[PDB]
């Protein structure tokens, strides 16, 4: 029973056996020149580590030492807090996660046919990464293309500020030497200049119509990048559950026969 | 058969290099037409598109413009030409005014080919090259000016203090000071020599070679000296002198007195690259030397006139630039009496599918690194759809409790089914010490990769600046007043307090988790536990027991200096009257070792008070050299601290203005990371004030950034356009283009990078060149300008590369070095290879070539014999054979094996991508070493993983035969006992300093490299260094993991 104890295991690994557990989840450790067991409590995302000493048959934390066993001190603090013993430790042991991964696993007791699934769920999960990965190359490049545009707006914009003005401009010293004079040069000077006047509204015309259809190109980009996110948010759920199910599967086979080394052809 | 005969009806057969892009030269397009039509705009109104060259200069646009503008109407109403200057909107979208008319018009960015004619407004010039610190820096300073936020503007003025101080320390014993700054004195930390360097002279001396120059030049003049190896540059200079004038015209006494005349007229260069030897260190100290000692190589030094050295520097002449708490007695934070609350309003633009996702949710948290209290959600309101909660979130924490450094940590999240769309934090101060109160606007950042986790604090405070993503507003409760954190004048007196306090309490309380009956005299048995304590390294997590424990003996604590990093994560952040007392003990807590004190600037310590102790513990003990080693790792911690303007900025901009090595590293490093939003603004203006005041380097990295961006441009359009041609036609495509006189100009006289001590003058082109590579890196090769080009190396090679993202390996070879270093500086000779690698940008950078080394791959095809069948074991061995013959080649093994040894551990403490054939090199001479690492951790393990502890570099046959001269069943001889005592040795070493090699990974947690996301990637060095064992386990883990990859050879 204290060899097996559901909780009871006997560091790394356990932070991540804790890893996305909520407020309350639990288990147990074993230098024995310290101490000997050790309590790990999460805490909002957190490891609360709590030192379980042995002396004289009690098991203990510090001083209030009358519990005859590792699992009398455990049992204990399910039904109850943590404050009593040490101020803010409001929490109780809720959560003793630790089951040894039978509660679904499809309950297959082939030892083999469990290592296929394993296989099978570890190609679904990492295709699943590649999704998620590829995904995430595509956002941060629509991200810089998107702000690239936005850039080149205001350019366009300055760069037609600029062509306003000039056209703007030439009225002004144009027709001071269309009044003045007149009958010098006439229709000669003033269509040569009418010319280039011509030409630069129609520029500015041009440049308007380049900028419009950048931006539709832009809502287009930005819809898409939408998109992107939106489908990110559908596969990240999925990407959890599938990676869960693969680490209770990979630990339900390395509860019974050890094989660590024969894992690595399915995964 | 094969399939089932199963069908894959959604496969469609139609439908390397990865991290684009970017455009170049005009708006659309990488590479601007040959000859090229350009809208010129007069300022009377007409406009004359002008066809040009390419690469024309804008005096050869402008003096042409002036020719044809005369053939359109109103010429009278142009000045001449001179009084005029070309502007231009830019592809950053500024005007920006074209003063240096000697630039081509390819080089200006433009974004339309268009270009208007002004008469120059802004009567200083001089002021608007702030052009040449945006090119620097890569965005306009203008784009800083129109920032509304007070803290940047704050910073822009403030910073100031810092370069003006710097300037200061430069101009005071000037010119020696100033050429003190350009070329500082490269040399190790420690004078002392090891026993095995030592012992590579005549008890105590180098043969030296001071080279000499009369007239008119090109006639040159060995003295070969044999001085002392700890004798000094002044020591050398005299008898380098001496020897050069001893006459049978000259007596003795004769002698002397032009010798005294002589000597400091003069001062040490290096032989073919820019060091010199400036100040009274010992011989062996300067790296150089110590480099040729290791190498057996004889030093070439040059005696240079301190006059054409002073020639060669100008001044850098310090500018203060253009741009140069007032409420009252406002409220104390410890007078508000109420708990803090947070009122959650409303995200905007919440990207989800409806029908995958059910509800959706903010959580929040208030954190210091971990968390000050219950971390509370809010309810599933609005459950998709347009997600509004207009709820007000309570967090047990009275509104005193909160530490200076508190921050709100929040993310919306999806409903076992939780799962985080966004995140994004703030800081519950402002910069002023103001506590937050009001509305806020806080845009969030997309989770990361490896953030599984709801919440991510690690991650960086502030909103993010890409609009259009969730924006969750909120707001936070008001005071009638602005609260401010409480002044340390009084913090000291709250602390005081409650310490008398203390004193007073009934032991029948002191029995319930602190104080207790020790009083003054203590325990000794618990002075044993507190130093045990204390060698523990950061990752073993520290227990509440021994949190409680450490903090009550916190006042012994002060014995042991070194057990801070664990005291202060034993304080209760939430106890302000904890907190409060903690401020008073690091106040005057004794200074520690730079090593230890960096620990104190990662995530976990975000404490200003902290950070600041921190700080001074560098300014005292961390060297020029030693920061300079470590300054990755300390411009990365910029992005933990609160603030942009704090205490660390100012120590590091400092020493980048004081030491110009620094300097030119710190650059880069901040302009490496510049397209990172997280940190675009804080490097920018940190960039800002560094080219402000680092004087004329700035006209240097303006040299070395135009080359960058040629050189990115040119291998963007192989990898887009070139791409489906023939290495044929892509080398037709390179060639032709760096023979264009913009890319001749630019890519031709200018500093390296990697090292900004070789010139690179002219480029021989026959030897520049497309690797194989997919990714199509550039080998570029450059001819070594140097009076001594020859006595060094006449031609200087880097490769240039467009994909890929360096700074992993950057990270990995600069590990090597340490180690390297902690290694033989501990007496103990492996030679590892930690080739130089830079990177410039987002996935682009520089890696040093080294000259005569080959691929084993290279060296197994040029020793496979006649019809390809099978290589042999022993090529390796007999291609090394071929080479180093005599007593030359037992000397070409002990390298082999040393170096093989050392690159054994590191790889394996690493725990490196795997190594094979293809990326593992040997030398010449003899000498392996590794390269292209891939992913450090053990990254490939988020695919199962697991306990895997791997062997990355097994060594095969070939490896052995060599190791063991050329014996059959090579695992047997005494030549492989010493090899496997060297690899226990170095594993050990490596051991003693592991608390260093996780702080270096922890402070490397702030960069974006999905190999370090949080700590526990780091953890894997753990394992691997067994150190949750005693050595003498953690030496039969070594022996086991090394003999279970091999099969057979450990004991
Ligand atoms: C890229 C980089 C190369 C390098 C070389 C040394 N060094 O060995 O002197 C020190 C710091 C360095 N950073
Ligand atoms: C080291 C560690 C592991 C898990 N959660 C934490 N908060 C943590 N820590 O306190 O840095
Ligand atoms: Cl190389």
């Amino acid at each position: 029973s204290l060899q097996d104890a559901e909780w009871y295991w006997g560091r790394e690994e356990v932070n991540e056996k804790l890893r996305d557990t909520a407020d309350g989840t639990f288990l147990v450790r074993d230098t024995k020149m310290h101490g000997d067991y050790t309590l790990t409590l999460r805490k909002g995302g957190n490891n609360k580590l709590i030192k379980i000493f042995h002396r004289d048959g009690k098991y203990g934390f510090s001083d209030p030492l009358t519990f005859s066993s590792v699992v009398e001190l455990i049992n204990h603090y399910r039904n109850e807090s943590l404050a009593q013993y040490n101020p803010k430790l409001d929490v109780k042991l809720l959560y003793p996660v630790s089951k040894y991964q039978q509660d679904q696993v499809v309950k297959e007791d082939n030892i083999e046919a469990v290592g296929k699934k394993l296989h099978e769920y570890n190609t679904q999960f990492q295709e699943k990464s590649r999704e998620y990965d590829r995904l995430y190359e595509e956002y941060t490049r629509t991200s810089q293309e998107i702000q690239m545009k936005r850039t080149a707006i205001e350019a366009f914009n300055e760069t037609i500020k600029i062509f306003e003005e000039q056209c703007q401009t030439q009225e002004r010293y144009s027709k001071e030497y269309i009044e003045k004079f007149k009958r010098e040069g006439n229709e000669k000077e003033i269509q040569r200049i009418m010319h280039n006047y011509d030409k630069l509204k129609s520029r500015i015309s041009e440049i308007i119509d380049s900028r419009r259809r950048l931006e539709e190109d832009l809502k287009k980009q930005a819809a898409e990048y939408r998109e992107i996110d939106k489908r990110m948010n559908s596969i990240k759920p999925d990407l959890i559950q599938l990676r869960k199910t693969r680490d209770q599967y990979l630990m339900w086979l390395t509860q019974k026969g050890v094989r660590q080394k024969k894992l690595n052809e399915w995964l | 058969s094969y399939y089932h005969h199963h069908h894959h009806h959604d496969y469609d057969i139609p439908t390397s290099m990865p991290p684009r892009p970017s455009s170049g030269e005009l708006w659309g397009i990488h590479l601007m037409p040959p000859r090229i039509l350009v809208e010129c705009l007069l300022p009377n109104g007409m406009i004359v598109t002008l066809e040009c060259l390419r690469e024309a200069t804008l005096i050869t646009i402008k003096h042409e413009l002036f020719k044809e503008a005369r053939k359109y109407p109103l010429h009278q109403l142009l000045q001449d030409e001179s009084s005029y200057i070309f502007v231009s909107v830019t592809q950053e979208a500024e005007r920006e005014e074209f003063f240096d008319e000697t630039r081509r018009l390819c080089d200006l960015r433009l974004f339309q080919p268009f270009l208007k004619v002004i008469e120059p407004v802004g009567n200083r010039e001089e002021k608007i090259l702030n052009r040449e610190i945006g090119f620097a820096i890569g965005m306009p300073v203008c784009e800083f000016d129109m920032v509304k936020d007070p803290e940047v503007q704050d910073f822009r003025r403030n910073i100031l203090n810092v370069c003006k101080e710097a300037v200061d320390l430069r101009d005071l014993n000037s010119p020696h000071s100033r050429a003190m700054y350009v070329y500082p004195p490269n040399v190790e930390s420690s004078p002392e020599l090891p026993k095995h360097i030592y012992n590579k002279l005549d008890k105590g001396q180098i043969i030296v070679v001071i080279w000499v120059i009369v007239s008119p030049n090109n006639d040159k003049q060995k003295y070969t000296l044999k001085i002392n190896h700890d004798c000094v540059p002044e020591q050398v200079i005299a008898e380098a002198i001496r020897k050069k004038t001893r006459s049978m015209l000259l007596s003795s006494e004769q002698l002397k007195l032009c010798v005294l005349e002589y000597q400091g007229k003069y001062i040490l260069k290096v032989c073919g690259c820019d060091e010199y030897f400036l100040e009274k260190y010992p011989l062996s100290q300067y790296k150089y030397i110590r480099s040729c000692i290791m190498l057996g190589r004889m030093p070439n030094l040059m005696l240079m006139a301190k006059e054409s050295l002073y020639s060669q520097l100008p001044m850098d002449c310090f500018t203060m630039p253009s741009y140069s708490n007032g409420e009252t007695s406002t409220k104390s934070l410890w007078v508000i009496n109420s708990a803090l609350r947070i009122k959650i309003l409303c995200a905007t633009y919440v990207n989800v599918n409806i029908r995958d996702i059910d509800k959706i949710y903010v959580r929040t948290g208030i954190y210091h690194g971990g968390e000050p209290l219950c971390d509370n959600v809010n309810t599933q309101r609005v459950p998709c759809s347009n997600p509004r909660w207009n709820e007000w979130l309570n967090y047990d924490i009275y509104i005193p409790d909160l530490p200076r450094a508190a921050r709100l940590c929040l993310s919306i999240c999806s409903v076992e089914e939780h799962c985080p769309l966004a995140w994004g934090n703030i800081n519950l101060f402002d910069y002023t010490d103001t506590l937050v109160s009001g509305k806020m606007a806080l845009n969030l950042w997309p989770v990361p990769h490896g953030l599984e986790d709801l919440l991510n604090p690690i991650g960086v405070t502030g909103s993010n600046p890409n609009k259009e993503t969730p924006c969750l507003e909120l707001e936070f409760d008001w005071f009638s007043s602005v609260v401010k954190f409480p002044d340390m004048s009084v913090i000291e007196e709250h602390a005081n307090w409650s310490v008398s306090r203390e004193a007073g309490f009934s032991y029948s309380h002191a029995g319930l988790s602190n104080r207790l009956a020790r009083d003054n005299e203590l325990r000794e048995n618990d002075k044993e536990q507190l130093k045990a304590i204390s060698t523990r390294d950061p990752l073993s997590e520290i227990t509440e027991q021994e949190k409680d424990f450490l903090w009550s003996h916190r006042h012994y604590c002060v014995t042991i200096p070194e057990i801070l990093p664990k005291l202060l994560l034993s304080v209760k952040w939430n106890s302000r009257d904890e907190v409060a007392q903690m401020y008073c003990l690091v106040k005057d807590w004794p200074p520690i070792k730079p090593e230890q004190a960096m620990e104190l600037l990662d995530c976990n310590y975000p404490d200003p008070m902290v950070r600041g102790f921190a700080v001074r513990c560098l300014e005292k003990y961390l060297t020029d050299d030693k920061l300079s080693q470590y300054l990755i790792q300390l411009v990365q911690v910029l992005k933990y601290e609160q603030y942009l303007d704090n205490l660390l900025v100012r120590f590091l901009l400092k020493k980048a203005l004081t030491n110009q090595r620094i300097g030119h590293f710190f650059f880069w490093h901040l302009k490496s990371e510049m397209h990172n939003k997280t940190v675009s603004q804080r490097f920018g203006l940190l960039l800002e004030s560094y080219c402000r005041a680092c004087g004329m380097y700035l006209k240097h990295l303006n040299r070395q950034v135009e080359a960058m961006e040629k050189l990115i441009n040119l291998t963007d359009i192989l990898k887009q356009e070139k791409k489906d041609e023939t290495q044929k036609v892509q080398m037709k495509f390179l060639v032709e283009q760096m023979r264009r006189p913009d890319f001749m100009d630019a890519l031709q006289g200018f500093l390296s990078p990697l090292n900004p001590a070789h010139q690179l003058g002219n480029l021989r082109l026959e030897e520049c060149r497309i690797m194989s590579s997919a990714k199509r890196p550039l080998w570029l090769n450059w001819e070594n300008p140097d009076i001594m080009s020859e006595l060094l190396f006449q031609n200087n090679e880097i490769i240039f590369k467009n994909g890929d993202d360096l700074r992993q390996d950057m990270l990995t070879l600069q590990i090597i070095r340490i180690m390297e270093n902690i290694w033989q500086n501990q007496g103990l000779d492996l030679r590892m290879l930690p080739y130089g690698c830079l990177s410039i940008g987002d996935c682009v950078g520089l890696i040093e070539v080294v000259r005569n080394s080959h691929t084993i791959m290279q060296i197994q095809c040029k020793g496979g014999l006649k019809g390809a069948l099978q290589f042999n074991s022993h090529t390796l061995h007999q291609w090394l054979k071929d080479k180093n013959k005599g007593e030359i080649y037992d000397a070409a093994i002990d390298l082999f094996t040393r170096s093989c040894a050392g690159y054994c551990v590191a790889t394996f403490i690493l725990g490196i991508g795997d190594r094979h054939n293809s990326n593992i090199m040997v030398k010449d001479d003899g000498q392996l070493f590794h390269i292209d690492f891939g992913h450090f951790l053990d990254h490939k393990k988020k695919k199962f993983g697991y306990k895997r502890e791997r062997v990355p570099f097994v060594l095969t046959q070939d490896f052995l035969i060599v190791i063991s001269k050329g014996a059959q069943e090579c695992t047997k001889t005494r030549e492989f006992e010493r090899f496997q005592e060297m690899c226990y040795k170095a594993y050990l070493a490596i051991r003693q300093h592991a608390n260093l090699f996780i702080n270096l990974f922890s402070m490397m947690l702030g960069s974006g490299m999905p190999e370090l996301q949080s700590f526990d990637d780091i953890a894997y060095i753990r394992k691997t260094l067994a150190l949750d064992k005693t050595e003498q386990e953690a030496l039969e883990y070594f022996m086991k993991q090394m003999n279970d990859a091999h099969h057979g050879g450990w004991t």
